[PDB]
């Protein structure tokens, strides 16, 4: 259920050797709230990779604490694949954490790599997320 | 890490 304390989603971004701006993913819900993956360019250069919590909520009082695998899935060779671990409390003034250099554009795009086909690239998170405060009272 |  969405009540689940933890999950594994991926989101797949589409021709991305042109992407401009930044994208969203549509909701995966762990603890009942909406997570989502933020991917962005940064200075090409570099890739942005940050994962989102409840970020539509106009409510201010709520929080969450989690810890997270951030992942770009190597398609070739799943051991390849390159992660990065987050820890955060997150809240409406912090609701997304990761990393502005998750890495370099060049290698994410490099057809030799294995991390595109087709111009898409996959994202994964494993989210491990405590019970929320100051959601469901 | 940080905010985006």
């Amino acid at each position: 259920t969405s009540w689940r304390s933890e999950a594994t989603f991926q989101f797949t971004v589409e021709r991305f050797s042109r992407l401009s701006e930044s994208v969203l993913s549509p909701p995966c819900f762990v603890r009942n709230l909406p997570w989502k993956i933020m991917v962005m360019p940064r200075f090409q250069k570099s890739v942005g990779f940050f994962l989102q919590c409840n970020a539509e909520s106009d409510s201010t009082s709520w929080s969450c604490h989690a810890q997270a695998v951030l992942k770009i899935i190597n398609y070739r060779d799943d051991e390849k694949s390159f992660s990065r671990r987050i820890s955060h409390l997150f809240f409406h003034k912090e609701n997304d954490w990761g990393f502005s250099n998750f890495m370099a554009w060049s290698e994410v795009t490099d057809p030799e790599k294995g991390f595109i086909d087709d111009d898409k690239v996959t994202f994964e998170v494993f989210v491990q997320a405590d019970a929320p405060h100051g959601v469901a009272w | 890490a940080s905010t985006s």
